[PDB]
DNA sequence: AGGTAGTCACAGCTGATTGCGCTG
C-alpha cells in the first residue's frame, strides 16, 4: 500500500521524493395582537369527532409510513456491499488514506506561527491540487461511465472544500494584519 | 372458556348483531391480543381496504406468528372481512357496523347508554360502595352454600336447576336435595371472577330453553361490565326477558336492587369485574389466611388441615394427607397452586415467586402419587407362531383403533375388550380362507 | 454394549418421576441450582 | 493423616473435595467450604443435619442430600429437616439433574450394576 | 399485570399557535388538543390497567390537564378541556418570556411518574414512557436542567418519544435517543392523529415486532456556558469539564473552589 | 396384641503395651 501510494504521489508528479520522506521521517405589538386573536378564538373551544382525522389523511400518512415511503424509505442504498466493484473500492479507500495523509499534514502545519510554514502550506496545497487533478477528475470520469448512484467523490469535494476555505480564511486574515 | 372463544363459535349473524352496541365492541377489542388492537386502531379511519401483503410487512419476520395468530383470531371475530379488490389483490378492511359502533364508543356520538338517571332524582333509598360489596358478598356466599347444601341458603328453584343443568349438582331422587359432583367440587376451587364467568356462559348456553335473546343479554351483559361502581342506571328502556334476566343476575349479587318494580338498579364490583389477598403461604408448609367467613375456611380445608381458628385469622398446615384427600375428592394440584397464588397475601406478592416453588412443587409430586399405577382393562394375545401373522393382525387391531399396548421384540399385543370380539372375528375369517 | 448403554440411561433417566412429568409438558433462575442453569 | 490431608485440602488448587465418615459430625476446625453432598446418614438425626450445614456456612453455598426413593432414607430425610426448615430453611426437591447424559458417567451400562450386587451383598456379617 | 403508563407532554405556547391562527392553516390548536384526546382516549381502550397523564407546557407555567361515549373517557375529555380552557384563558402575557418551559413540564412529568409508582401494588411493574409534541422553537437556556431531566428519564427506564411539528429539536433528539424513545417529524400537521395512533400508540414490548421508521440524525452540539448557544468546536476545562466558546487564562467555573 | 433392654454400626476418649529409630 505504501509502495502503491508512493508511486500515485511521486511517479505522478504530484509531489516530490523529497517532499515525501520529509513528512514521514420577535415582532412588534403584532404578536400581542396574535396571542389575543387566538385567546379569543379558543375562548369558545369544543371537541370535534369528524375533523379529526379525514380518510384522505389517513390514506396518505399510511403510504409514507408504508415501506418504501417519504419515512419509511426502502432503497437507502440497497447493496452499496456489492454495488461500485471492490477494485473500485479498493481505489477509493486508496485515495481515502492519500487524503488523509495529506490533510493530517496540513493541519499539523497550522496554525502558521513562523514564515517558514507559510510556504510549507502553499506547497501542501499545491501537493492537494495536484493530486486532485491527477485521481479524483478521473475517478468521476470512471464514475460517470459507470453511472454509479452513490455520491462517493463528494465526501472527498467537501474535505478540499473545507480546507481550501480554511486557507482562504488564513490568507484573508494574514493580509488584513499588515494592513 | 374465555370470551373470545364463545364469539368465535357463534353465527356470523350473532356477531354482527353484537357489534350494534358501542358497549360489545369495546368488550371485543379490549378481548383483543395486543397486536391485534394496534391494528384495530391504524385501521380505524379507513375507507379503502389494505392489500394482505402490505398488513403483513408491519411486523417484523420472527414475530411472524403472532402476527399470524393475531390475523386469524380478528377472522374469526369478523371484525374485519376479505375484500375482493380490483386487479385479483386482497383487501382487508373492518366491518362497517363495528367500526361505527367503535368510533361511537371512543369518539362519541348518538345517545348515551342509558337512559338517564336525573329524571327521578336522587333515590330514595340509596346505598353506600362498602354496602354494595357486603351485599355482592353475602349473596355469593349465599349461593356456594346452597351448592353445598346448608338449609340456612334457600334460593329459588329454576336457580337450582341452572345448577343442575350445568351439571355440578344431580338429582337423582325428586324431593330430595340434589348432590353435588366433583365437577362442582373443582369449580368451587374456582376463584370468583372465573366462577362467574361460567356460570354467565352456561346461562348464555341454555338460555335458549327459556327463549330469551343471545344478543341482547350479552350486549347487557357487557354494559353492565363498564358500568361506573356506586351509581345508579335506568331499568326502563329494557325488553321484558331483559327484565327477567336483570332479576336473576339480582338473584345471583351482580346487580343490587330494591325492589322489582323499583326503576333503579346499582351494579356491583362483581359485574364490573365479570367480563375480566388473604392468603399467607411459609416454606413449613403452613397456610395462615385472613378472613372471617366459612367459605374460604371450607374452601382451604378443602385440601389442609385446620391447626387453629383465631377471630381474624386461620392457621393452617398443608400436609401430604391433606393433599391427597382433595386429589381423591377431584381437585388437581393446578388447581389448588392457582387459588393459593389468587389469594395470596399482598406481602407474598413481593418476591418474584409469589408462591415458594418448594410447597408448589410438593404439592404437584403429592399428586403425581396418586396415578403412579395405570390401569388399561383388555385382551392380551401371546399365540402368535408366525412373525408376520403377527404383524398382520397389529395392523389391523391399528386400523380398527382397538389397540392399547404392542411389543413386536416378544410378539405380545393388548386390544380392548370392545374390539376383541372383531380382532377375534378378523382372526378366525384369515385361518378360514387360507 | 451399544445396546446396554441405551437401555441402562432409558431405566436410570425416566423411572419414576419422567414418565409422567414429561407427559404433562407434552400436554402443557433464583431459585434454579447453577447445574439446572446450563 | 487426618490432618494433613484437612491441612492440604483448602490450600491446593489440584485436590478440593474430600470424605467425611461421621468424623465431622461435631465442632472441628474444618476450613471454608461452599458444597456439601451428604449420603447414607445417620438415622433421624437433625443434630447431625444441622451440623452438617453449620460446616458450609461461614446464594454463596449450597449443601445436597442423596436420597434413594421409595426406600427408608426418604422417611428418614423427611424427619431429619424438620428442624432446619423450623430454622427458616427450603429443601428444593431435585428429581432430574441437568447434562446426567451429556457427558460419561460411572455404572454406564447394567453389566457392572449387577455386578455391583454381588460385592453389595457380600457383607454376609453374620 | 402489565400497566402501561403514558404521559403527554402538550407544547401549549401561545404565540406559536396565535402565528398558526394567523396563517389561517388547515391545523389549529384545537385539532391538536383533539387528537392529543383522541390518542388517550385509545391508550385507556387498549387495557384497563393503562393509566393517562396529560401536561400542558407554557410560558408561565406548566398545567396538568388531566352520550355514546365512555363513561370514564367522558369525564376524562371533559376535565382536559376545562383545564386547557382555564389555561389559554388565564394566560396573559407577562413579561418577555417566550421560550416555553419545556424542561419544567417534562421534570413535573418524572415526579408523576415516581409518585404513580410507589402507588402501584408490588405484584404489577408500571412501564412509563413520556410522550412530547414540539410546536415552538428549541430553548437553549434550558440545555442544563433538559440534560438532567434526560438522565434521571433514563435511570428510571422511562421512553421519551418526541412529536416535532414545524421546527427540529435538538434537545428532543437527544432525549429519543439516549432514553430509547422515538423520535419522528410530521409532514403534514391535519394527520398528526394517525401519525400518533400508528407510532407512539404500541408499547415498548409492542414496537419490537412493528416496523417503525428509522432514528433520525441526532446532533450532539453541547451549550457553550457563558454564551449559551449552539457550538461545533469549544474549549472544555479539565477539572470542571464547562465549556467555553474562546480561550480564557482562568476558568470561571473554578473560581467557586478556592 | 404391645413395649423395653440387648445389639450393631461408627465415632470418641483415656489407659497401658510394644516396636522402630537413636548425633559428624
Ligand atoms: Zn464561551
Ligand atoms: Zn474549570
Amino acid at each position: 500500500v505504501l509502495f502503491q501510494l508512493y508511486k500515485d504521489l511521486v511517479v505522478s508528479q504530484v509531489i516530490s521524493a523529497e517532499e515525501f520522506w520529509a513528512n514521514r521521517l420577535a415582532t412588534s405589538q403584532d404578536i400581542i395582537n396574535s396571542f389575543q386573536s387566538i385567546r379569543q378564538e379558543m375562548e369558545a373551544y369544543t371537541p370535534k369527532l369528524t375533523q379529526v382525522l379525514s380518510s384522505s389523511a389517513a390514506s396518505s400518512t399510511i403510504t409514507a409510513l408504508s415501506p418504501g415511503g417519504a419515512l419509511m424509505q426502502g432503497g437507502t442504498q440497497q447493496a452499496i456491499n456489492q454495488m461500485v466493484p471492490n477494485d473500485i473500492q479498493s481505489e477509493l479507500k486508496h485515495l481515502y488514506v492519500a487524503v488523509g495523509e495529506l490533510l493530517r499534514h496540513f493541519w499539523s502545519c497550522f496554525p502558521v506561527n513562523t514564515p517558514f510554514l507559510e510556504e510549507k502550506v502553499v506547497k501542501m496545497k499545491s501537493n492537494l491540487e495536484r493530486f486532485q487533478v491527477t485521481k479524483l477528475c478521473p475517478f468521476q470520469e470512471k464514475i460517470r461511465r459507470q453511472y454509479l448512484s452513490t455520491n462517493l467523490v463528494s465526501h472527498i469535494e467537501e474535505m478540499l472544500q473545507t480546507a481550501y476555505n480554511k486557507l482562504h480564511t488564513w490568507q484573508s486574515r494574514r493580509l488584513m494584519k499588515k494592513t | 372458556r374465555n370470551l373470545q372463544e364463545f364469539l368465535g363459535g357463534l353465527s356470523p349473524g350473532v356477531l354482527d348483531r353484537l357489534y350494534g352496541h358501542p358497549a360489545t365492541c369495546l368488550a371485543v377489542f379490549r378481548e383483543l391480543p395486543s397486536l391485534a388492537k394496534n391494528w384495530v386502531m391504524r385501521m380505524l379511519f379507513l375507507e379503502q381496504p389494505l392489500p394482505q401483503a402490505a398488513v403483513a410487512l408491519w411486523v417484523k419476520k420472527e414475530f411472524s406468528k403472532a402476527q399470524e395468530e393475531s390475523t386469524g383470531l380478528l377472522s374469526g371475530l369478523r371484525i374485519w372481512h376479505t375484500q375482493l379488490l380490483p386487479g385479483g389483490l386482497q383487501g382487508l378492511i373492518l366491518n362497517p357496523i363495528f367500526r361505527q359502533n367503535l368510533r361511537i364508543a371512543l369518539l362519541g356520538g348518538g345517545k348515551a347508554w342509558s337512559d338517564d338517571t336525573s329524571q327521578l332524582g336522587p333515590d330514595k333509598h340509596a346505598r353506600d360502595v362498602p354496602s354494595l360489596d357486603k351485599y355482592a358478598e353475602e349473596r355469593w356466599e349465599v349461593v356456594l352454600h346452597f351448592m353445598v347444601g346448608s338449609p340456612s341458603a334457600a334460593v329459588s328453584q329454576d336457580l337450582a336447576q341452572l345448577l343442575s343443568q350445568a351439571g355440578l349438582m344431580k338429582s337423582t331422587e325428586p324431593g330430595e336435595p340434589p348432590c353435588i359432583t366433583s365437577a362442582g367440587f373443582q369449580f368451587l376451587l374456582l376463584d370468583t371472577p372465573a366462577q362467574l364467568w361460567y356460570f354467565m356462559l352456561q346461562y348464555l348456553q341454555t338460555a335458549q330453553s327459556r327463549g330469551m335473546d343471545l344478543v341482547e343479554i350479552l350486549s347487557f351483559l357487557f354494559q353492565l361490565s363498564f358500568s361506573t361502581l356506586g351509581k345508579d342506571y335506568s331499568v326502563e328502556g329494557m325488553s321484558d326477558s331483559l327484565l327477567n334476566f336483570l332479576q336473576h343476575l339480582r338473584e345471583f349479587g351482580l346487580v343490587f336492587q330494591r325492589k322489582r318494580k323499583s326503576r333503579r338498579y346499582y351494579p356491583t364490583r362483581l359485574a364490573i369485574n365479570l367480563s375480566s389477598g388473604f392468603i399467607v403461604v411459609e416454606t413449613n408448609y403452613r397456610l395462615y389466611a385472613y378472613t372471617e367467613s366459612e367459605l374460604q375456611i371450607a374452601l382451604i380445608a378443602l385440601f389442609s388441615e385446620m391447626l387453629y381458628r383465631f377471630p381474624n385469622m386461620v392457621v393452617a398446615q398443608v400436609t401430604r394427607e391433606s393433599v391427597q384427600q382433595a386429589i381423591a375428592s377431584g381437585i388437581t394440584a393446578q388447581q389448588i397452586i392457582h387459588f393459593l397464588r389468587t389469594r395470596a397475601h399482598p406481602v407474598m406478592l413481593k418476591q418474584t415467586p409469589v408462591l415458594p416453588p418448594t410447597i408448589t412443587d410438593q404439592i404437584r409430586l403429592w399428586e403425581l402419587e396418586r396415578d403412579r399405577l395405570r390401569f388399561t382393562e383388555g385382551v392380551l394375545y401371546n399365540q402368535f407362531l408366525s412373525q408376520v401373522d403377527f404383524e398382520l393382525l397389529l395392523a389391523h387391531a391399528r386400523e380398527l383403533g382397538v389397540l392399547v399396548f404392542e411389543n413386536s421384540a416378544k410378539r405380545l399385543m393388548v386390544v380392548t375388550p370392545a374390539g376383541h370380539s372383531d380382532v377375534k372375528r378378523f382372526w378366525k375369517r384369515q385361518k378360514h380362507s387360507s | 454394549g451399544t445396546s446396554s448403554q441405551a437401555e441402562a440411561a432409558r431405566i436410570l433417566a425416566a423411572s419414576w418421576p419422567q414418565n409422567r412429568e414429561d407427559e404433562e409438558k407434552q400436554k402443557l433462575a433464583s431459585h434454579l441450582f447453577p447445574f439446572e442453569k446450563l | 493423616e487426618r490432618m494433613q490431608i484437612l491441612q492440604n485440602f483448602k490450600h491446593n488448587p489440584k485436590i478440593n473435595t474430600i470424605f467425611i465418615s461421621k468424623v465431622g459430625d461435631t465442632s472441628f476446625d474444618l476450613p471454608e467450604a461452599n458444597v456439601l453432598i451428604q449420603i447414607s446418614s445417620h438415622g433421624g438425626s437433625r443434630r447431625q443435619e444441622a451440623q452438617r450445614l453449620g460446616r458450609v456456612l461461614r446464594y454463596n453455598a449450597f449443601f445436597y442430600s442423596l436420597v434413594s426413593q421409595d426406600t427408608q432414607e426418604m422417611a428418614y430425610s423427611t424427619k431429619r429437616q424438620r428442624f432446619l426448615v423450623d430454622q427458616g430453611y427450603s429443601f428444593k426437591v431435585i428429581t432430574k439433574l441437568a447434562g446426567m447424559e451429556e457427558e460419561d458417567l460411572a455404572f454406564s451400562t447394567k453389566e457392572e450394576q449387577q455386578q455391583l450386587l454381588q460385592k453389595v451383598l457380600a457383607a454376609t456379617d453374620l | 399485570d402489565e400497566l402501561n403508563l403514558l404521559v403527554i407532554v402538550v407544547d401549549a405556547n401561545p404565540i406559536w399557535w396565535g402565528k398558526q391562527a394567523l396563517k389561517e392553516s388547515q391545523f389549529t390548536l384545537s385539532k391538536c388538543i383533539d387528537a392529543v384526546m383522541v390518542l388517550g382516549n385509545s391508550h385507556l381502550f387498549m387495557n384497563r390497567s393503562n393509566k393517562l397523564a396529560v401536561i400542558a407546557s407554557h410560558i408561565q407555567e406548566s398545567r396538568f390537564l388531566y352520550d355514546g361515549k365512555y363513561e370514564l373517557l367522558t369525564s376524562a375529555n371533559e376535565v382536559i378541556v376545562e383545564e386547557i380552557k382555564d389555561l389559554m384563558t388565564k394566560s396573559d402575557i407577562k413579561g418577555q418570556h417566550t421560550e416555553t418551559l419545556l424542561a419544567g413540564s417534562l421534570a413535573k412529568a418524572l415526579c408523576y411518574i415516581h409518585r404513580m409508582n410507589k402507588e402501584v401494588k408490588d405484584n404489577q411493574e408500571m412501564k412509563s414512557r413520556i410522550l412530547v409534541i414540539k410546536a415552538a422553537e428549541d430553548s437553549a437556556l434550558q440545555y442544563m436542567n433538559f440534560m438532567n431531566v434526560i438522565f434521571a428519564a433514563q435511570k428510571q427506564n422511562i421512553l421519551i418519544d418526541a412529536c416535532v411539528l414545524d421546527s427540529d429539536s435538538g434537545l428532543l433528539q437527544q432525549a429519543c435517543d439516549i432514553t430509547g424513545g422515538l423520535y419522528l417529524k410530521v409532514p403534514q400537521m391535519p394527520s398528526l392523529l394517525q401519525y400518533l395512533l400508528w407510532v407512539f400508540l404500541p408499547d415498548q414490548d409492542q414496537r419490537s415486532q412493528l416496523i417503525l421508521p428509522p432514528p433520525v440524525h441526532v446532533d450532539y452540539r453541547a451549550a457553550c456556558f457563558c454564551h449559551r448557544n449552539l457550538i461545533e468546536i469549544g474549549y472544555v476545562c479539565s477539572v470542571c469539564l464547562s465549556i467555553f466558546c474562546n480561550f480564557s487564562p482562568i476558568c470561571t467555573t473554578c473560581e467557586t473552589a478556592f
